[PDB]
RNA sequence: AGUAUCCAAUCUAGUAUUGGUAAUUUGAGUGAAGUUGACACAAGGUACUGGUAGGGGAACCUGUUGGUGGAAUA
RNA sequence: AGAAUUAACAAAUGAGUAAAUUCUAGGAGAAGCUCUGGCUAAUACAUGUGCCAGCAGCCGCGGUAAUACAUGAGGAGCAAGCGUUACCCACAUUGACUGGGUGUAUUAAAUACAUAGGUGAUUACAAAUACUACUUUAAAAGUCAAUUAAAAACCUAAUAUAGUAGUUUUUUUGUAAAUGAUAAUUAAAUAUAAGGAUAGGAGAUUUAUAGAACAACGAUUAAAUGUAGUUACACUAUAGAGCUUGCCAUAAACUAAGGUGCUUUCCUAUAUUUAAUUAUAGCUGAUGUAUGAAAGUACGGGGAUCGAUAAGGAUUAGUUUCCCUAGUAGUCCGUACUGUAAAAGAUGAAUACUUCAUGAAUUAAAUAUUCAGGGAUAGCUAACGCAAAGUAUUCUACUCGGGGAGUAUA
RNA sequence: UGUUUACAGCUUAAAGAUUAUUUUGUACAAUAUUAGGUAAUUAUUUCUAAAACUGUUUAAUAAUAUUAUUUUUAGUAAAAUAAGCCUAGAUGUUUAGUUGAAUUUAGAGAUUGUUCAACCACAUACGGGUAUGAAAACUACCCUAUCUUUUUGACAGCAGUGA
RNA sequence: GGCAAAAUAACCCUGUAACUUUGGGAGAAAGGGGGCUUUUAAGCAACUGAAAAGAGAGAGUAGCGACUGUUUAAUAAAAACAU
């Protein structure tokens, strides 16, 4: 197995390809295509028939940064990541609600105020 | 096989403990006498060693007569005794503490044994052919 | 059988592919119920049977038939559909549609017969068996891929060995053993 | 020059892992003309034996399933 | 053996040295070592010794008659070596590409699906490759069959890789307005002691109730222990329970194995045949997934039969045990673990072809063959034996003497 | 402010030879009584830093009005996004210098990797680090540490001695 | 007889063994931190900083009893009693 470099993002699994070898652009990438031997079809035809929350986003990341810099620094990338993909998730079903509210108080006040 | 680490491991080896080496040299603690088997009868002289790697060792007698005691250094030959069990190995003469076995003239490699001064005739083309 | 494994080797911790999309099983089988209300056998259509009477009608009607009836109207109601040539029975994509029809059915008797050994083994060897003809059908007529697996509620995975082994393989390339 | 960061040796502790040594204990092979008994090869005098469970001066005995590497019965 | 001279590595300078030349004497002036029973060429010679002393690479010698020990003679072989030890290679098909074996010779793991990988149908066509000849690279040293019959030397071949020419007598890869073994699907037909579930029947055994006022029954080579004396055993009738599923039964029945058999229905699965359809998707197969008799374990239920342990009876025996009475766990079902065996056809999976007799079965004017071991033989095999364990091809695995040992340790 | 075609020696630039360093593929021991390992980790983009600056025209690029754009190395003691990479015996343990090739062999192969030669490594320590130079640490130099005799020194340089 | 005394002392963070009835052991052990500045400083700090006061010493290994508990008011609170 190796791992190429294409420019176009133009090829799929199929894609029967020569590939050639360049210096290293990056790590276990010292392999770039020259040519398609023979093609395999496309999912393009299928692919083209395929907002408040980022006030709820964005404290969220704030709510953590605070908590997690204090208690834990950077000490390992994994702990950078493996919180924040875990801790959203966490935090949105929690954001939600705090959305989830806005429709309960504004429709109490109606009912409050017209009868 | 663990103490065998080279060539053939599958291969018993036939010195265990004198192992890869041709010989090794040893102390004599006690003197001893062992029986054979059941066809054979007889009582054949053996000699316990201590070798240089600390490792204890039985061994056997070829000659007739010999000087064998307590504190003796000895070279080990590797052989062996078939009759007897655990004598798989086998001292060698002419060496450290051994003597040439005695009123002997015939096989005077085995046991040491020097030429006698009668035979020989002429010397050594180094000095006086 | 097929499970995630990038490398060549398949491990306990891998875990085994979807056959099916989040709630694909529900949805066809709402289907077949609408089926089951208003349709009638395999052989016979409503414009046959108009002149004649209910009492016939409800004898032919599906609703009384037997599950390995049920399939039979709807392995046709899928020959219909995903044929190359007429009276076509064998090609891969009529294969692939049978053995989700089956699917539907072993699942049904083995949650409910959870000791029929047997059929536990052969679960695994029909989605094997629909796994490769799954995949063969990629290969040839990926068009017809898609128009099944929407039909009948399946995931686009491709395989991980990408279709190497069968698709114009050759001239495997030059090296040199020393030492 | 020098402040402050990064870093090595040595030392401390415990943990993890692998080896060396020991009071004491235990197993195996081997040798010989030993004692007790007679398990085994014949249907070995109650057909042997595998897997298993229990029992038990020893070799062994019994149940439960299997096999023939057992004879015998016309 | 002794003595002398020169060349050349510097046509100015040599440390040291000719596998060169000549001269004189004299006439092999250099021999040991192993062995003497067989393998192994060499003595039935002599003496003493007496399973002692001792030899011994392997087999094995020695017990008063020693070609095997020790003494002596004679005799054989190798030879500036001879012999011993240790390790490695060959001889060895003793680790199997060349080149094995795997039914019984301490060798196919219980079994099937299946991944990586390996492997593989027809014709036509292209392209490339193999084979042949030439050529590229692969340090020298070293090896190497150097050649005009020549020593002090400089084989150019092999193998591998890229590349050209010849395309004819090989193969691979792949594509076709393609054909179409195999595997699979559909429709029809037929078969299944294959698996699970629902419903229902049947059988004996056992308990209970009732009836009847008999006194013994049951076990055993025989006997006792034991049950009852107011019917217990036994017979008849009625009901209930757990377990099991008669004749049909057979080699020619099924399935991956374990293993499985009363009837009805649904689901699941396998197989045979024709027609149509798709057109190599197939065959194999570490890791892995899943199954896996019986005994046994936990919980719960059920609890008739058989029946470990322990008890008793006896006998023969001096013990234990095989026999007998009674009978606990268990034996059965559900949930789950456990995951072993002589797990067997002691024979890995698949395809093609192959003998005579005897015999089982469809049933054919749509369609023609399938099967068996209870016989023998070709051929193979150490032999007994097998119609595959035979002939041919494809993939995987195991196997490096035995004990220790299917044990220790982790 | 003698002559640099009188001889030697030195400086600077170019062309080329050679050398040093950097890159990849395959080959490359046993073991599962080791199976999860990696965490600036895997990929892209960006930022910073060093590489001489500015303009003119042309080409080319995407739209097209014609303006704008055009490169390489390093750093996570720079950051962001997406989540991947190795596991087709990764990792871990043990053993070991690799090779040409030597012994053997009809041939294939097996066992070894001594002499000489190539490459890599070490130079009391599996140690830390610098200056010069086209290229270094081998008898260089500084520090720590071990051992030893003189504040030196480490004979795996030749010869030699002990063990 | 280290009895008494001394020492540890709350909160936050990192980290945490054998054994185990898988609950626990465990607050295990071991180690670190608390200010001012202006800039986020590869900055400062001139005995002593939760500034004074207040709050666990920890580990290793045997014997009896399972545990919480109860008891001889006025010398015995334990291996005894209960459960
Ligand atoms: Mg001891
Ligand atoms: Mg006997
Ligand atoms: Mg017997
Ligand atoms: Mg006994
Ligand atoms: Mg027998
Ligand atoms: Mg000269
Ligand atoms: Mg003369
Ligand atoms: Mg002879
Ligand atoms: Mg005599
Ligand atoms: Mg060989
Ligand atoms: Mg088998
Ligand atoms: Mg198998
Ligand atoms: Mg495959
Ligand atoms: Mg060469
Ligand atoms: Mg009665
Ligand atoms: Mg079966
Ligand atoms: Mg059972
Ligand atoms: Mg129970
Ligand atoms: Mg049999
Ligand atoms: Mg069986
Ligand atoms: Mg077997
Ligand atoms: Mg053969
Ligand atoms: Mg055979
Ligand atoms: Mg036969
Ligand atoms: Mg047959
Ligand atoms: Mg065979
Ligand atoms: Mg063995
Ligand atoms: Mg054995
Ligand atoms: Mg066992
Ligand atoms: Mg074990
Ligand atoms: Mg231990
Ligand atoms: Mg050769
Ligand atoms: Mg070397
Ligand atoms: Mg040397
Ligand atoms: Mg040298
Ligand atoms: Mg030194
Ligand atoms: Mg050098
Ligand atoms: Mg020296
Ligand atoms: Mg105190
Ligand atoms: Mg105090
Ligand atoms: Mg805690
Ligand atoms: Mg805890
Ligand atoms: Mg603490
Ligand atoms: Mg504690
Ligand atoms: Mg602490
Ligand atoms: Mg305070
Ligand atoms: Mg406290
Ligand atoms: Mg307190
Ligand atoms: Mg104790
Ligand atoms: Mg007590
Ligand atoms: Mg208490
Ligand atoms: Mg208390
Ligand atoms: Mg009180
Ligand atoms: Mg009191
Ligand atoms: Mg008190
Ligand atoms: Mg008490």
């Amino acid at each position: 197995k190796y791992q190429v470099h294409d420019s176009e993002n133009f090829c799929v699994t199929g894609d029967k390809v020569v590939i050639k070898s360049m210096l290293p652009i990056s790590t276990m990438k010292h392999y770039y295509v020259r040519n398609i031997v023979k093609p395999f079809p496309r999912d393009t035809y299928y692919k083209e028939g395929q907002e408040q929350l980022k006030k709820e986003y964005q404290r969220l990341y704030q709510e953590f940064y605070e908590r997690e810099q204090q208690r834990t620094e950077i000490k390992n990338k994994k702990d950078e990541v493996t919180l924040k993909s875990a801790l959203k998730a966490k935090a949105l079903t929690r954001a939600m609600a705090n959305l989830r509210k806005v429709e309960s108080t504004q429709k109490k006040k109606d009912k409050v105020v017209a009868a | 096989c663990i103490n065998k680490k080279k060539g053939n491991l599958h291969r018993k080896l036939r010195a265990r403990i004198l192992g890869i080496n041709p010989q090794k040299k040893g102390v004599v603690m006690k003197a001893r006498i062992v029986t054979p088997r059941k066809p054979n009868s007889a009582r054949r002289p053996v000699a316990k060693v201590i070798l240089v790697n600390k490792k204890r060792l039985t061994a056997h007698i070829p000659g007739i007569g010999h000087n064998i005691r307590r504190h003796s250094s000895v070279l080990v030959r590797g052989g062996g005794c078939r009759d007897l069990p655990g004598v798989r190995y086998t001292c060698v003469r002419g060496v450290y503490d051994f003597s040439k076995v005695l009123n002997r003239f015939n096989r005077r490699s085995r046991y040491g044994i020097p030429k006698p001064d009668e035979e020989k005739k002429k010397l050594r083309r180094k000095f006086r052919v | 059988l097929m499970t995630m494994s990038k490398s060549g080797r398949q491990f306990a911790r891998d875990k085994p592919l979807e056959e099916f999309i989040p709630k694909g099983l529900e949805k066809l089988k709402q289907k077949e119920q609408v089926t089951i209300n208003t349709n009638y056998k395999a052989g016979f259509t409503s414009e046959e049977l108009e002149p004649y009477n209910e009492m016939v009608k409800r004898a032919l009607k599906l609703n009384n038939a037997s599950p390995f009836e049920i399939t039979q109207f709807k392995v046709q109601q899928a020959i219909q559909k995903f044929k190359v040539s007429p009276r076509d029975t064998g090609s891969a994509a009529i294969q692939v549609a049978v053995r989700t029809e089956k699917l539907i059915k072993m699942i049904k008797h083995c949650q409910e017969n959870r000791q029929d050994k047997y059929a536990g083994r052969a679960l695994v060897r029909l989605l094997e068996q629909r796994r490769k003809w799954l995949d063969y059908l990629r290969f040839t007529d990926y068009h017809r891929y898609k128009w099944i697996c929407e039909e009948f509620c399946i995931p686009d995975q491709p395989p991980l060995n990408g279709h190497h082994k069968a698709n114009f393989r050759g001239e495997p390339n030059r090296q040199v053993k020393t030492i």
